[PDB]
């Protein structure tokens, strides 16, 4: 498994912006998939999940609502988007699978501007 | 139960049905609309003031209303002698469970900032000053003065209205001690058996009440709290897991006990009997040189020894079982939220939170099986007293 | 007494002269010689595998020649028949009692590391995998697991002899009961007050033994972690701040709740006596109308009524004291870290240890004071046993 | 008030040891818990050491347990820490702390142990 994040940039203070981590290897049909992000001078912090079947979404609670979590099973891709994108939410954000052994995806910045 | 309460079955009956309109009404309805025309907010604080805040008083508005009109209803249409106790009295007593158990609830509430801001100041030395600390310590010591006073006026209150039950019953008795005197035992009845069972179904109908809104309480919490544990240790992706495993292991706690236990309290039975066999035969040797005999009397207590040794050993198993139990429930919390404290979705205030909403559960569970242990000699007083009265009748 | 162990006063004052002897011997001067004999070094795994560890198997066996020199004097010196039950059963529930406050210690020190590792793991997500999780749960289930064995076979043994001790005294009872057939309510002291009073001492001395040993091995425990508590709340450096405070606050506590609960046990006997005095002119039912008049009965029920009354308003009291102390108790354990909390003196670990230890030490005040609690029961039966053996001469 | 000025410290080639002196220059500070506490590079700040308004008492680290050595100096506002054995993670910013109504940090020294 090799994620792959695309997506996301330079965004002004409220807007949309949609990331696509897609796998490419062992299938991850059956995975609960991760978001994390890591701001500038902070540890990563845990944004989003969501399970095998894309039924069950979880949010962290300074993203609750804001951000929506969905996975396209076919494509073995899982996509955010946020919404209403405050300028502390500026940060290199990260997909994570655990299939058998830890997968980290490269990650992609994305700037909030105020 | 005619001395205290009016006609006892249709009292019941009309107190369960207007319970369940009203809950009906408020939870799903009118409870809203009313709020609304009140102006609640419906943000409840996390500290000792949400106790006044509008959704809780207009709470209290309408629990009072409702209590007033059933009251008023049943003085109407049955007036008696110890109605205020009996009608009014049970209302607060509940209305008293049920402040205690919200309570507890807000203290659950307070337990996850507090244990965020111990985690944020552990995280690096010097970055959270003490006067938060103090803040956090204070906002707990005013719900805890709450509950204190609380749960001190409900004692005094719970004592005198069973002491009330008592008087009413003792009453009844004396009004007929000339038709009860030749009833053996009527003396021993009406000293203790009254006061006891006064006492233990008070004891049981405010465990049964309390269990019954701790899970009312602590249900919607973990289910809120479930959001942040998208996994499980062994099994993975559960929907609501968290609640699903709590409920799960509160069940195994008082099912697998209760199973492993049955055969308890017929075995006390019968050491109780044998140990009444010995002790009849002792007296009956008191005023007999002829009862009592070394054989006799030998052959007596090793039946006692004999049932004795069986529970002894019967008891094992029920200890291991709950030894166990109890050893592997301190760390069993934490098992479930281990997937969720590798990964970071949770943090130290919510994983306290959760383990406490799990003892909280766990004692609601530990409060049904105590209020069938008590309806146990609840039954066997109530025969009791029932053939003392009907052997009058 | 005379019948289960030998002459009494002598059999405990040599039984704590040679337990003073023998603890003056290892704890200063020949237990280090015997360890450096042995080649014992001083690690002790935080496992459960210290249980087997060369330290722990020399104390057993020093524990062991000692208790076995101990009877082997008293069974050539004074020979008795229940010697078998009553020196070598004491002394190993003794032993099991202090290996359960071991494994208590045990816990206490796996609770560092396990909670250091938590706070890691909540630093930043995936930092530790849950494999180390899983190994300190495998760590303390041992260690759980050892001590549900031993405390379901303490249970038994402690059963089984309590029974020895009844056993005994019974077949004193009956080798004479030719001569104390002639005493009033002999039939209740054979039967009720023998298994009574081998239960209530058996727990008074189970109690008194284990609170001993929960102070003896959580002080040291304690003065070990004051060293991470540099100062103390609004007071600032007392030397040792963490034990001084944790002593203070349970002695306090201790302190605060027999001085309102001394009044008490007065009151519940004169509700009992009351009672009594009720249950008496309720019998002579059989008296006709002459006895248990309305009169009579009104003023018995009277004089009960204010008594029970007195009793609900001073435990309103000792409630509000208990409550008080108790709500204040959960955060009063963080109180004290608060300063080393925000100065990141003490980690996760440490703090979760350092609140265990406190409620091990209230544990054992509490302990203390129920086995104060129980020793007055104790001289309840055995006033009335010692009364009616005496009667006999 | 108190301005706390860190004086010693360097490069060592382990085993080596080092005195540092947090001299402070202001309100009295005889009266204060005085703290020393280290920050690696890559890491946050970590506590080393502790020593009472006397001198008497002195508290440390698990990690820095028995090879440092606090002392205090009072009526000169000085207080030592000794490093001994200084193994190679003992590299660091080593700053001086004290609280007289508000905090008070010190202008750390750079310590270097070379293996
Ligand atoms: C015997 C005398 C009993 C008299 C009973 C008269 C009717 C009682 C009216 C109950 C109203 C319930 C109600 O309003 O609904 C609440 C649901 O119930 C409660 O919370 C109150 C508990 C009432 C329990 C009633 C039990 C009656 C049992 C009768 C049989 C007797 C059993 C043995 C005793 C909603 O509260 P909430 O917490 O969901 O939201 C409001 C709050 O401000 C937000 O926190
Ligand atoms: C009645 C029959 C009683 C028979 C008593 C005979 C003498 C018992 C010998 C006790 C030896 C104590 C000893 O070796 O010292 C230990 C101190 O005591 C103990 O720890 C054992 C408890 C012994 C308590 C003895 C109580 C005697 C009470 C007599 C009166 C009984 C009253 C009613 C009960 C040291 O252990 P430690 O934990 O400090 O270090 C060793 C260990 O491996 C490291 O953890």
């Amino acid at each position: 498994v090799q994620l792959v994040e695309s997506g996301g940039g330079l965004v002004q203070a409220g807007g949309s912006l949609r990331l696509s981590c897609a796998a490419s290897g062992f299938p991850v049909i059956a995975n609960v998939m991760y978001w994390y992000r890591q701001a500038p001078g902070k540890e990563r912090e845990w944004v989003a999940a969501i399970d095998s079947s894309g039924e069950y979404a979880y949010y962290a609670d300074s993203v609750k609502g804001r951000f929506t979590i969905s996975r396209d099973n076919a494509k073995n891709t899982v996509y955010l988007q946020m919404n209403s994108l405050k300028p502390e939410d500026t940060a290199v954000y990260y997909c994570y699978v655990k299939v058998g052994s830890h997968y980290w995806g490269q990650g992609t910045q994305v700037t909030v501007s105020a | 139960f005619k001395s205290f309460f009016p006609k006892p079955g249709t009292f019941f009956l009309s107190a369960f049905v207007w319970a369940l309109i009203a809950v009906i009404f408020w939870q799903a309805g009118g409870g809203d609309w009313v709020a609304r025309i009140t102006g609640a907010s419906g943000q409840i604080p996390i500290s000792a003031a949400r106790f006044w805040s509008l959704d809780f008083l207009i709470f209290y508005a309408y629990y009072i209303v409702c209590v007033g009109l059933f009251a008023l209803f049943w003085f109407i249409y049955s007036p008696h002698r110890w109605q205020y106790w009996s009608i009014l009295g049970t209302a607060l007593i509940i209305f008293v469970t049920w402040f205690l158990v919200e309570v507890g609830v807000a203290v659950n509430a307070w337990y996850a900032p507090f244990y965020d801001l111990i985690q944020t100041a552990l995280s690096s030395p010097h970055k959270v000053t003490i006067e938060q600390f103090y803040r956090e310590v204070g906002v707990f010591l005013g719900i805890a003065l709450i509950a204190v006073v609380i749960s001190v006026l409900n004692n005094f209150f719970v004592s005198h209205y069973v002491f009330r039950w008592r008087t009413a019953m003792n009453e009844y008795y004396m009004a007929n001690w000339q038709q009860l005197r030749h009833i053996e035992g009527a003396a021993q009845r009406v000293q203790e058996d009254t006061m006891r069972f006064a006492s233990t179904l008070e004891n049981m109908g405010v465990s049964f009440i309390n269990a019954i809104m701790t899970l009312i309480a602590f249900l919607p919490v973990l289910v809120t709290l479930s959001a942040h544990v998208p996994e499980l240790p062994i099994i993975g992706h559960i929907p609501y897991g968290l609640v699903i495993a709590a409920i799960v292991w509160s069940l195994m706690g008082t099912g697998l006990l209760a199973v492993v236990g049955i055969k308890l309290p017929g075995l006390e039975f019968k050491n109780q009997r044998v140990e009444a066999a010995y002790r009849k035969e002792l007296v009956y040797g008191e005023d007999d040189a002829t009862r009592a005999t070394p054989p006799t009397v030998r052959e007596l207590f090793s039946a006692v020894r004999k049932n004795y040794f069986r529970l002894y050993f019967h008891y094992m198993y029920f200890n291991i079982a709950r030894i166990l139990y109890l050893q592997v429930d301190n760390v069993f919390g934490l098992f479930l939220l281990f997937p969720s404290i590798v990964a970071g979705t949770i943090t130290l205030g919510l994983m306290t939170q959760i383990t406490n909403v799990f003892g909280q559960v766990r004692g609601a569970f530990q409060y049904l099986i105590n209020s069938w242990t008590t309806l146990v000699e609840l039954m066997s007083i109530y025969k009791r007293l029932r053939s003392f009265e009907h052997e009058l009748d």
